[PDB]
RNA sequence: GCUAGUAGGUGGGGUAACGGCUCACCUAGGCGACGAUCCCUAGCUGGUCUGAGAGGAUGACCAGCCACACUGGAACUGAGACACGGUCCAGACUCCUACGGGAGGCAGCAGUGGGGAAUAUUGCACAAUGGGCGCAAGCCUGAUGCAGCCAUGCCGCGUGUAU
RNA sequence: CAGAAGAAGCACCGGCUAACUCCGUGCCAGCAGCCGCGGUAAUACGGAGGGUGCAAGCGUUAAUCGGAAUUACUGGGCGUAAAGCGCACGCAGGCGGUUUGUUAAGUCAGAUGUGAAAUCCCCGGGCUCAACCUGGGAACUGCAUCUGAUACUGGCAAGCUUGAGUCUCGUAGAGGGGGGUAGAAUUCCAGGUGUAGCGGUGAAAUGCGUAGAGAUCUGGAGGAAUACCGGUGGCGAAGGCGGCCCCCUGGACGAAGACUGACGCUCAGGUGCGAAAGCGUGGGGAGCAAACAGGAUUAGAUACCCUGGUAGUCCACGCCGUAAACGAUGUCGACUUGGAGGUUGUGCCCUUGAGGCGUGGCUUCCGGAGCUAACGCGUUAAGUCGACCGCCUGGGGAGUACGGCCGCA
RNA sequence: GUACACACCGCCCGUCACACCAUGGGAGUGGGUUGCAAAAGAAGUAGGUAGCUUAACCUUCGGGAGGGCGCUUACCACUUUGUGAUUCAUGACUGGGGUGAAGUCGUAACAAGGUAACCGUAGGGGAACCUGCGGUUGGAUC
RNA sequence: GGGAGAAGGCACGCUGAUAUGUAGGUGAGGUCCCUCGCGGAUGGAGCUGAAAUCAGUCGAAGAUACCAGCUGGCUGCAACU
């Protein structure tokens, strides 16, 4: 473009969404669980993973994975969320905060325990 | 159409160096000359003459040294879509001082070393390296 | 496409002051693709973050400027206000009442409920700096100086040294 | 004073990325920023041992800039990756050959005032150090005023001819608009001769024919298109333009001059032209032929093939405004090795003709340097530069929806 | 020549059936904001003034001037009415789109893809598509 | 072209002033000219006369009587007179 043209009509910057507008630019949400379910990945995957529709203080109705082994998540649960994608799973765009309000901490946790909201073993 | 002579100079310059010519041959003009001038007081061309009285024209005999034109990038700076002036301070340096800028500035057209000698900004014609 | 006090002029009025600030008359003008009008968002700056720079993003703390003070409107007093802890009217809420009628405004400091992922003590003192009044002494000052809570950030140190 | 006495955790270890083994599980449980990992020998899941990085913190999430030259002013692109408007004329706007004088607006130099303090930076000072506090400077890249400089740009005045244009003579051309006419051929009509097939296909059938077809001869009607010439030939802004003749009319080119004196280039918006199909009104209708019908083929055959056939194709006027409207290449100007051709001018010379030597315009193919991801382009550039405009910013959704404008649709 | 590379036993298109998601239309209907034309008129301020009432000044001692209250007019907040605009939500039904999954129907494209493909347009068809007219080569063979 | 008088709304009597009656209309005498008449020009006496604005004023009510559109939304059918 000539610099008489950009006069014109100056460069203009793309602007860019957000992943995750459910959480209004927030670290995280809270949100009560309303299904707790679990469902198939895309391929090449198999499995059953962990998911939960849940409805946020903002009124957002989204889905949120459930991540570790074993959680103790079912309807009215009231949960933290927070940004992060599930890649096999469509439309999961969020993760549920382990340790954090109603969700408990995973089962005999040894490492990465901060990750699931399992605290330090007394040994 | 034809806009800008100082451009065409140096392109034909830069061409003739290119296809190896002995001299290159144009339309005069004085700012041409002064630019003409400078060139050969600082070696990049070797001789310049006007011939003619109602259409001069200039010719400029390019050089080479080992079998290499001695202009190796000619470039014009200030251009008729987009002036550009400079002030004493902020003088372009070429080729880390190894090239030279041609600067017009009031005390007339000279390098961009002599202007800042002078203590003189002005617009900044072409470079040549 | 917008504008009839609209643009300008004359005269009267008005203000501390110039001015369509206001009124009467006359002219038919004035703004706008160098974006008027309308719609959405927004306190502005010194600065801050990032970036080699040019830029991009941003405006918490500190300081300058502006605006607001439950909501809408108004003036009074005064050098200065159309006035956070003044006055009057209206409105929504809360409260008192003998049912006729009355009272109130934490976006001051602390604190409570509520909302939220989330942000502190209903502390001490005017000793210092500054402010109000006073000849002064002095009184007042949740400004301010300090103290309490929080790994929120930055910086320093330790949790031992040698064998 | 006493006694090591009261004081270490968090993430990670397949690649990016520093750090590897065993066991458990077996596309399960699970991991994941991406690439991906998990299927019975998992350094990728989970535990353990070992290790790596940070450390009173360590990880995760959110958010900004960076990396992103991925909106490119610095600092990008558009033949084929996304991208040149279908083609033009042209207002505003941007840009402007050459000489002299003048002006000093842009530009440049100096000075003055201001640019609050704090913050950033430099040299120092004080807290045991550091964070922190603090003295001075620098900086605040700006604005205004005054005084100077005059090369360049702008203004003003006067010129100049090389850009642009006018005149004179001639040349080629399917350039355009209007009218007339000619010959070939198809179809239809009438008549003569003549008799059993014709037509069609891969093979058939539908169809036509003893009510005399097909074939052949003669006469007539009518519409549409112009064989040969004809050519990587010509003309035109593009779309496009093809028998012959006349009338009206546009552009291009060449040779000598004469004339004007920068009158120029580009162009948002605007306006005009714009294949075929399609639309409206009125005509016309031979041939062809969407739709439609029948016959075939086939598993089917809403097709390809066959027999028919209506809009339409044609004319007048108006609308529509789109095409792989393509060189998938915007316009204008300058510059940079060569070869072989086509077409159309013109100068000179000779022994005078398919003659030789030049010099212009347009055009086809090859190829050098250079350019390009490559393919290729290559003096008609996609090379080297300048002026102006249009356009692109991952694929799909989608050139779609909604709104506006235009249109009879 | 190629759109194939576990390499034509390749690749791959669309309707239809199933699941999910966002979105256009939709009898309309509910909110938010706002334009225009009016109605309204608390308090305040300003102008006027029947009526009532007055500390300072002047009186010829009766009053006068001036002031206040009340009343009235102008401006205007609340509020009300009518009709538009805009925006958000929602709506039986309906349009196409994306994703998943692969069930039914075919085989349109890629090789000359078995009728070269594609562009504009028009008509037709369960579907990919077919046909006419002009155009392009980004067509194989010759 | 319409829809449209869409819808909805404001003003309206009388008195005085502007102005002893205004803008406008009409137009005599007088004066001048003339190709002298049922003429032209000027001139304005007299007559007639809206509408508006400002101020005031009466009533419950000023288009006061008679006279004199009800309006809007969805839809079937027929184009229309
Ligand atoms: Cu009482
Ligand atoms: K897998
Ligand atoms: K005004
Ligand atoms: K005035
Ligand atoms: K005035
Ligand atoms: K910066
Ligand atoms: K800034
Ligand atoms: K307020
Ligand atoms: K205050
Ligand atoms: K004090
Ligand atoms: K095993
Ligand atoms: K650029
Ligand atoms: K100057
Ligand atoms: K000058
Ligand atoms: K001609
Ligand atoms: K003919
Ligand atoms: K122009
Ligand atoms: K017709
Ligand atoms: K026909
Ligand atoms: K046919
Ligand atoms: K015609
Ligand atoms: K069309
Ligand atoms: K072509
Ligand atoms: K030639
Ligand atoms: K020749
Ligand atoms: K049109
Ligand atoms: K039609
Ligand atoms: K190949
Ligand atoms: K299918
Ligand atoms: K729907
Ligand atoms: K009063
Ligand atoms: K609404
Ligand atoms: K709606
Ligand atoms: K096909
Ligand atoms: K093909
Ligand atoms: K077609
Ligand atoms: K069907
Ligand atoms: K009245
Ligand atoms: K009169
Ligand atoms: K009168
Ligand atoms: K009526
Ligand atoms: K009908
Ligand atoms: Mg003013
Ligand atoms: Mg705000
Ligand atoms: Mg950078
Ligand atoms: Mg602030
Ligand atoms: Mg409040
Ligand atoms: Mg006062
Ligand atoms: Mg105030
Ligand atoms: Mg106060
Ligand atoms: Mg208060
Ligand atoms: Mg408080
Ligand atoms: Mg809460
Ligand atoms: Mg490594
Ligand atoms: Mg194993
Ligand atoms: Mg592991
Ligand atoms: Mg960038
Ligand atoms: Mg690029
Ligand atoms: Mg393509
Ligand atoms: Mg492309
Ligand atoms: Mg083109
Ligand atoms: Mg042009
Ligand atoms: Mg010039
Ligand atoms: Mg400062
Ligand atoms: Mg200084
Ligand atoms: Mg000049
Ligand atoms: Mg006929
Ligand atoms: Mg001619
Ligand atoms: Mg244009
Ligand atoms: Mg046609
Ligand atoms: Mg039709
Ligand atoms: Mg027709
Ligand atoms: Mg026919
Ligand atoms: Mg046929
Ligand atoms: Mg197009
Ligand atoms: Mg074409
Ligand atoms: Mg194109
Ligand atoms: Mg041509
Ligand atoms: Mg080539
Ligand atoms: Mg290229
Ligand atoms: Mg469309
Ligand atoms: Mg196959
Ligand atoms: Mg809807
Ligand atoms: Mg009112
Ligand atoms: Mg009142
Ligand atoms: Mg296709
Ligand atoms: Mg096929
Ligand atoms: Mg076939
Ligand atoms: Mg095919
Ligand atoms: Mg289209
Ligand atoms: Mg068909
Ligand atoms: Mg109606
Ligand atoms: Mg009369
Ligand atoms: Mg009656
Ligand atoms: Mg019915
Ligand atoms: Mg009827």
């Amino acid at each position: 473009a000539t610099v008489n043209q950009l006069v014109r009509k100056p460069r203009a910057r793309k602007v860019a969404k957000s992943n995750v507008p459910a959480l209004e630019a927030c670290p995280q949400k809270r949100g009560v669980c309303t299904r707790v379910y679990t469902t198939t990945p895309k391929k090449p995957n198999s499995a059953l993973r962990k998911v939960c529709r849940v409805r946020l203080t903002n009124g957002f109705e989204v889905t949120s994975y459930i991540g570790g082994e074993g959680h103790n998540l079912q309807e009215h649960s009231v949960i933290l969320i927070r940004g992060g994608r599930v890649k096999d799973l469509p439309g999961v765009r969020y993760h549920t905060v382990r340790g954090a309000l109603d969700c408990s901490g995973v089962k005999d946790r040894k490492q990465a325990r901060s990750k699931y909201g399992v605290k330090r073993p007394k040994a | 159409s034809m806009q800008d002579p100082i451009a065409d100079m140096l392109t034909r310059i830069r061409n003739g160096q290119a296809a190896n010519k002995a001299a290159v041959t144009m339309p005069s003009s004085k700012l041409k000359v002064a630019i003409a001038n400078v060139l050969k007081e600082e070696g990049f061309i070797e001789d310049f003459k006007v011939e003619g009285d109602t259409k001069p024209e200039l010719e400029l005999t390019l050089k080479y040294f080992q079998g290499k034109a001695v202009v190796e990038s000619i470039q014009r700076v200030s251009r008729p879509g987009l002036r550009i002036y400079k002030r004493k301070d902020e003088l372009p340096k070429v080729m880390a001082g190894l090239g030279i800028a041609v600067v017009s500035t009031s005390k007339g057209v000279m390098t961009d070393r002599a202007a800042r000698q002078a203590g003189l900004g002005g617009e900044i014609i072409c470079y040549v390296a």
